[PDB]
């Protein structure tokens, strides 16, 4: 119940979503036919959240997915789980966006949209009361961070009241691998602070850290990247699926994190992780997990927290424990690290529990921090987008199509507004 | 108090190798090696009329 | 309690166990790749000469 | 659903042509005859509905003996008979030639044969063309056929690979005239232009592969081995692809400048070849040291705007990242101010064929690298030089005036050679 | 040539002689003790 | 509770703590995969001294192993009980320091002191009450002089009120193995005279000529260097993890050994030893365990404590005695050697008893001194230092990366002044 | 993950770098061919590089210009085992010129050296140094090794190079022009080595006579010799050893001011198989023959100079009390006596892995070894005699045209004897006592 369809567009998003379903059919005990052979009878309670069902006794996921190119849809098909998808869902486009923020938003994206926001408009009505939406993509390819905006504003048109929930990958300058980043990057940003009600950012290169210094293996992946950032977004709603001590959805989060209307993006961190060959001499605690999340490591963002002041902070705990040592680790750890906290806003640490655990594992969190360090991500961005557009490099692409050096102003003095905005209150004082 | 950068320092195992071969890299390409083959083989003869 | 506590530990040993095991595979397989790799340049040298 | 279409004019670009369809057909499994003994194909070829296939390619020639060749080779059955366009007077070097009086007649039946390919084509990327710019046939053809291409088709992407004259190695006399006729009508036609002279493979070729007497069925081969490597992520899949669309988006910061030099690693013998262990980290060194670039340019001199790599294999980006990091610590290679990051980067699984009594080992890894860097001027600096000292006197004018294009059609030919020159250097300096 | 040719010639020696030099020695005295508190054996049960 | 946590850095040290917990594992009964197969319920109670509680039932010890050369512990790894020590607690560079105190105090050790920081934070945070920390180094090597007195200097500032031991092998020129000695052994001892809170003298030639002499074996080993020193170290702390007719710690040892607060530089001794042909013959009484504790061969240190005058004494001893001998002996032994007793503190001699002995020995001594005896150390290695500074030989080396002859001239000083006011006590009549 | 890199320029370095590369080969167990035979680990890393299947490529660089021994070791037994094109030879040798392997022909083969080298050193990560060979009394030796030195101090910077050059002796030569280019290498040499030894023939023969019972030596075992002294102090990089020593802890040990560095060795013990089993070869027994001045590898007397730092590599079974032991002897010595300032003068190291024997060769099993490293101020004698032999030849300016058609001027030699003089007053002043 209080049910939310989950769609996805281009490459990245495409790769996240056939890894996020298939660990939530893992969770629900669902074999790749769509037939239930789980064990215990909560695994069907609340199978309607994400799965509609359909005659024959099975399940199909309520998931939409978009692309501009048939060949990853062709990919993800074949693979492993690919039969649950309706093949009605999916929609994609014969010629693509070429990673080109104006193609993918004005000269063909209009003519596509139609046809997936009416099988968007037939599932939201289908479900008994929806709960919001959420999305996932990259931020550096055109086709997802244009396409995924442009219907993050239609659908908000739509339904002013629902949650808005993103999973944005965003490019770091380490780990570059295309050039017209920064452009649609920054064109992105703009329309996305506009609409969405949260947004979760999402580097590479701190993935990469974490699985380099972590777990400590040889040859990691894109299944592997794919494996984390899908236990993350698991967690962050298993507790919506689940029984627990305390119950808290997301709108729960929504209240509780965002301060004010503009200062909706987060960065996020799961824990433990453990490498294989010390898993034996690690002992599962709650004082060690909470060492763990709040680790500068372990976050899934590119930016250094100890670089600046938390606004608030949330974990999820998946596990049978009770609230005690739990609360008591967040207010030992608020008093210890009392500097790197803002002031005027004291008890700023959310705590919610389930009673469930992942499977294969005993203990499990998700932890969300707003925190003052997302500057500095916005800070080189805007940088290396200053750098390319004083010299007018690349420009006549874009304009090319109906687009005009105004719009790219706009933006880049909305980002700059924005990044003012968020450092002033780093330091406000009672 | 440690930050993302200057912790990669710390030695583990022999997987460093995929990471600092390259820490004092000797320069590089800035050497000319255009149309060294006069040593391998035998030049050509270059006669007056 | 004590009982659960005491059950953990083969877990946790086969489980390390069995990823040794997959540590070594995986190396002993590459290394028969690259030998039957090289091996064919020695038809690719009797091709040539 | 994804096919492209190339067009071969000239000796050079037939004998090119030839090389890469045999690689081709190798690399898809394609018999001689066309008969195969899921689709992968359809980027280059078509089913013919039962048993053959036929290449998505035109042959076009004005002496008639290259076609004969062909049409008497081993690959009788594999092409369309009446896709060779075969003539009966070469242009003998002229521009004017095969510009103004013997490209008219042909141009009308090739862009028939060209439609008539492309109402069978339904997802059409765009198309490659292959041309020497030494040979009067050639040059004027290739201005022709880009010429009517761009207003028939428009905003369909075009690739010309041309082999252009050596800096002092050539083979004719009057080849930097019709050299920058046709630099003049491809600046502002070509989407995509790739430099091929020869002395450069002929040094590449020296070096690496160690044979003291190559031909140009070798030049040929590795021209081949480039493309496949270029257009390998159209027809196999990899964990980052890459389509012809996406380098107009990468590689040209301004519409004027669209000329890039290629590379490719690992060039190596066999008698050397595995006895190391070739692994990421020298191929791509390889890939941007000065020596294996396949034009005679030094990139020392100049400043790089932006490097587009396509590696094939069992390639990790892992390597590759770590690679990249270690080559933006270099200090020799130095890019422009107004780039911070300029690599664009692909991966496919397929390893690269090799062709039976060819001279190249097959490896896993291999890199093919596009790279659009400021040191290009120097070739249109000494090309500049050279058509200046023969006009200076107007020798040879007299054949080009009597074909009938006027006389100062060289006059702008030279002033758009300046405005070039002068456009790379405006934008190699730092703001 | 004449001087130089390929030969045939053929670590549990420097493991061995490794754990002898971290090795004891001299070991210590011998072990009559069992483990007892003081203040249990003087306070005692009585009936 | 009151626990304390191990550091050691160098592989001098890495050695002595290879030996040292092999020696406190055989004592508490822990076999090498660090399972419990103990006999008596005594072997368990107070494990929580050195030990940590992990998953699976087994134990790890607090122990931070620092370096700057892998190759060390890469060894030390192979070596028996090596697979106790958690992998994350190794940590290490790759360059070393080439026995060059500047570099091992300025250059690398400056950038590389971060994770160890770290992890030091770690273990004595995680602690329930932190009792202190102890060290364990050679002074006669660049790296380990330098960043081990660095950051015994950096635990300083951050943790005032706790116990500090440092275990300092210094250079004696009898047995010198390296001609750069004499400066990094005075640039190491002028911070810690200014930190350390302990510090017990070791001397290499002392130990061989206890080898040659009381054991009577025919070739000593670095092994039985390590052998006595781990005994040395263990009947310090054996009290404070078995209960005994009196309890002594180490702040009450502190309280009771220092007069004057820059008086901390103690020789340590152990008994009884005897070589094992003789062990026969041994009558295992007190009064032979005091006279070999006061003898001056069994000492571990050079210094002749017939020299000068002791200052105070203190005996730990193990295994169950009475405290009438133990009393009468110590007043026996103080009034027959009285000229070798500074007059004006009467009653100078500080009495232990634990009743549970080390494995193999019936009865054994910890015998700690503080006396006027080791001046002649400070002596002599300042004459070494004079003697190569005078020329500015091997100084350049130092000056190439911002150490000046200044801090080499304050250095000197400081030490003369401390040799003179530690002789001015010699003196002194009431 | 510690490598180190060896270049041999010069016949005599080529003769002694394969001489070294048998032995080498013949202790970490590889084939002639390269392969591993048959079927611990990471011992070989210090001077080899896997190719990720089979045999090994070792971590050396071979320079000629004369091509005759390239072309020999490219046919001979080892044709497998060398990387077919670091093997680089010229045309035409500077034919015991010094303005000629510096000015004329050298500049066209040093480019492709460099980027040899470059393609060498990008394959490593813990690159400890360089090992340079080569004579000093050949015209191309030595001004390709003075090149290499001036671009290499430039392109790298910091790190340690040692060269094992090897001076004519001061009566037996074979060349007659050999004094010039010495004194313009190590006018060269001088700023730009970190550590320089000396090897002299002289010295060897007169060992080989002595001990070895060979009245008829020749090259061969000198440079066996010479590869048991590299082997003797590289042990300890990839064997493990109670107190290890890296290349990185001689600048700090050996050196006591920037201008001197240059050393003397001797190793021990040297004896035949018929005689070696006959005594007991006792570690104090064997490290007074070390200190036994006939025993110098560089016929230079340490009797006439006080010595400054001695560092002693023991390999084998022997045990640290036992070298203390033994060095108290040396101390309570009187023939020896050190520079007032330096009271303690020893740097001790021991390794366990015991020297190899190579079959066909002259040297037995014997169970302990030791090679010594000394810097004393008996070296100036070398020089002065050098500079000596300089001036004779310089009062008539013979042989001069010869370097002057070959673009080097002439004013070239006056900075050298100046800085040769330098050097002298520079080891007159540090001998003298405060
Ligand atoms: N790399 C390469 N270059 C070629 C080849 N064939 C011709 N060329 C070059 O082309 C230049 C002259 O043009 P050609 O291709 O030979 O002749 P053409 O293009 O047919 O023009 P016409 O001679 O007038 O018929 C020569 O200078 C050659 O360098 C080839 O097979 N490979
Ligand atoms: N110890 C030793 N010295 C050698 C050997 N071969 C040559 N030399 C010395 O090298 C000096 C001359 O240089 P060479 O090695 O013969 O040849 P080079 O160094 O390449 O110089 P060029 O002869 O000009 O080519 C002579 O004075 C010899 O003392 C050798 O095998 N062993
Ligand atoms: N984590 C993750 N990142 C990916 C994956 N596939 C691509 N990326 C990243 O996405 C970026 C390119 O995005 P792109 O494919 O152009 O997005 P699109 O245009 O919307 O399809 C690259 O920098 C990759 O690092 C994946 O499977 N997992
Ligand atoms: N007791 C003992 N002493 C050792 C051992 N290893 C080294 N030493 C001492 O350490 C001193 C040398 O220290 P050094 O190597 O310079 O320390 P570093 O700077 O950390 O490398 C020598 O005088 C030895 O007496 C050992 O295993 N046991
Ligand atoms: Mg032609
Ligand atoms: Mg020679």
């Amino acid at each position: 119940m209080r049910e939310i369809v989950h769609i996805q567009g281009g490459q990245c998003g495409n790769q996240i979503g056939a890894k996020f379903w298939e660990v939530i059919s893992d969770e629900h005990g669902i074999d790749p036919t769509g037939t239930y052979h789980g064990d215990s009878d909560l695994q069907l309670e609340r199978i309607n959240v994400y799965y509609n069902e359909a005659t024959g006794g099975r399940y199909v996921p309520r998931a939409i997915l978009m692309d501009l190119e048939p060949g990853t849809m062709d990919s993800v098909r074949a693979g492993p789980f690919g039969q649950l998808f309706r093949p009605d869902n999916f929609v994609f486009g014969q010629t693509g966006a070429g990673n080109n923020w104006a193609k993918g938003h004005y000269t063909e994206g209009a003519e596509l949209i139609d046809s997936v926001l009416d099988v968007v408009r037939k599932e939201a009505e289908g479900c008994d009361c929806l709960q919001g939406f959420q999305i996932t993509h990259s931020l550096g390819g055109g086709t997802g961070s244009g396409m995924g905006t442009l219907l993050i504003s239609k659908v908000r048109e739509e339904y002013p009241d629902r949650i808005m929930e993103t999973f944005s990958v965003v490019p770091s300058p380490k780990v570059s691998d295309t050039v017209v980043e920064p452009y649609n990057a920054t064109l992105s940003v703009h329309q996305l602070v506009e609409n969405a009600d949260e947004c979760m950012v999402i580097d590479n290169e701190a993935l990469y850290d974490i699985c380099f210094r972590t777990l400590k293996l040889t040859t990691p992946t894109y299944g592997d990247l794919n494996h984390l950032v899908s236990a993350a977004m698991s967690g962050v709603t298993c507790c919506l699926r689940f029984p627990g001590q305390l119950n808290s959805d997301l709108r729960k989060l929504a209240v509780n994190l965002i301060p004010f209307p503009r200062l909706h993006f987060f960065m996020i961190g799961f824990a433990p992780l453990t490498s294989r060959g010390s898993q034996q001499y690690r002992a599962l605690t709650v004082p060690e997990l909470t060492q763990q999340m709040f680790d500068a490591k372990n976050m899934m963002c590119a930016a250094d927290p100890r670089h600046g002041r938390y606004l608030t902070a949330s974990a999820l705990f998946r596990g049978r424990m009770s609230t005690k040592e739990v609360d008591e680790q967040m207010l030992n750890v608020q008093n210890k690290n009392s500097s790197y906290f803002v002031e005027w806003i004291p008890n700023n640490i959310k705590s919610s529990i389930c009673d469930i655990p992942p499977k294969g594992l005993k203990m499990a969190v998700t932890f969300v921090g707003n925190s003052t360090a997302i500057q500095e991500m916005f800070k080189r961005v805007a940088e290396q987008f200053t750098a390319m557009f004083r010299r007018k490099a690349f420009l006549h692409w874009y304009t090319g199509e109906g687009m005009d050096e105004m719009e790219f102003t706009e933006a880049e003095s909305n980002m700059n507004d924005l990044v003012s905005e968020y450092q002033q209150y780093q330091d406000a004082t009672a | 108090t440690a930050d993302r950068n200057k912790q990669a320092k710390v030695f583990q195992n022999k997987e460093l190798a995929k990471t600092n071969f390259a820490g004092k890299s000797s320069p590089g390409p800035a050497y000319d090696v255009r149309d060294t083959d006069y040593f391998t083989y035998q030049k050509a003869p270059k006669w007056k009329i | 309690e004590k009982e659960q506590k005491e059950l953990e530990k083969d877990i946790l040993t086969k489980a390390v166990a069995a990823y040794e095991q997959e540590v070594e595979r995986k190396k002993k397989e590459l290394y028969l790749t690259n030998k039957q790799h090289q091996s064919s340049l020695i038809g690719q040298m009797h091709d040539k000469d | 659903m994804r096919e492209v279409i190339s067009i071969h004019v000239g000796q050079g670009g037939i004998q090119v042509g030839n090389a890469c369809w045999e690689l081709f057909c190798l690399e898809h499994g394609i018999q001689p005859d066309g008969q195969m003994p899921d689709d992968a194909f359809n980027t280059f070829f078509s089913e013919t509905g039962a048993g053959k296939h036929v290449p998505r390619a035109v042959f076009l020639d004005l002496e008639p003996t290259v076609i004969d060749e062909v049409r008497t080779g081993t690959y009788r059955q594999l092409f369309h008979p009446e896709q060779l366009i075969s003539g009966k007077e070469d242009a003998a070097n002229n521009f004017a030639r095969g510009h103004y009086t013997i490209g008219k007649e042909i141009v009308d039946l090739c862009l028939d044969r060209i439609r008539k390919l492309a109402d069978n084509c339904t997802g059409l990327q765009g198309f490659l063309v292959f041309n020497s710019v030494g040979g009067g046939t050639g040059s004027g053809l290739g201005s022709l056929l880009l010429e009517r291409l761009s207003v028939d088709y428009g905003k369909k992407s075009k690739l010309g690979f041309t082999i252009y004259p050596s800096p002092q190695v050539s083979t004719a006399v009057v080849e930097p005239y019709n050299s920058i006729l046709s630099t003049h009508s491809l600046l502002e036609h070509t989407d995509v232009a790739v430099m091929l002279d020869n002395e450069a493979i002929y040094d590449i070729c020296r070096r690496n592969l160690d044979i003291e007497r190559p031909t140009y069925t070798n030049l040929n081969r590795l021209i081949a081995q480039v493309i496949s490597s270029l257009t390998a992520s159209l027809r196999f899949d990899g964990a980052l692809n890459v389509d012809i669309t996406e380098f107009q988006t990468n590689l040209v910061p301004y519409p004027r400048i669209h000329f890039m030099l290629s590379s490719y690693a690992p060039i190596i013998s066999a008698e050397k070849a595995y006895h190391e262990q070739l692994s990421v980290a020298e191929i791509t060194n390889s890939a941007f040291e000065p020596a294996n670039m396949m034009a005679k340019c030094d990139p020392r001199h100049g400043k790089y705007m932006a490097c587009s790599m396509m590696y094939r294999g069992d390639v990790v980006p892992k390597d590759v990242n770590a690679s990249i990091a270690t080559i933006k610590t270099k200090r020799t290679i130095q890019f422009v101010d107004w780039c911070p990051t300029g690599f664009k980067v692909g991966i496919n699984y397929q390893p690269p064929t090799v062709v039976p009594g060819g001279d190249l080992a097959k490896v896993m890894r291999a890199v093919c690298m596009i790279s659009n860097s400021t040191a290009i001027a120097e070739v249109f600096s000494r090309l500049d030089h050279k058509f200046d000292l023969m006009y200076a006197k107007r020798a040879f004018v007299h054949w080009y005036v009597g074909e009938g294009m006027e006389e100062g059609e060289f006059s702008e030919a030279r002033e758009d050679l300046a405005a070039l020159e002068k456009d790379y250097e405006e934008v190699g300096i730092e703001t | 040539a004449k001087t130089y040719q390929g030969k045939q010639m053929f670590p549990e020696k420097i493991k061995a002689l490794s754990k002898d030099l971290r090795a004891e020695h001299f070991k210590l005295g011998n072990d009559p003790q069992s483990y007892t508190s003081e203040a249990a054996a003087k306070f005692k049960e009585f009936d």
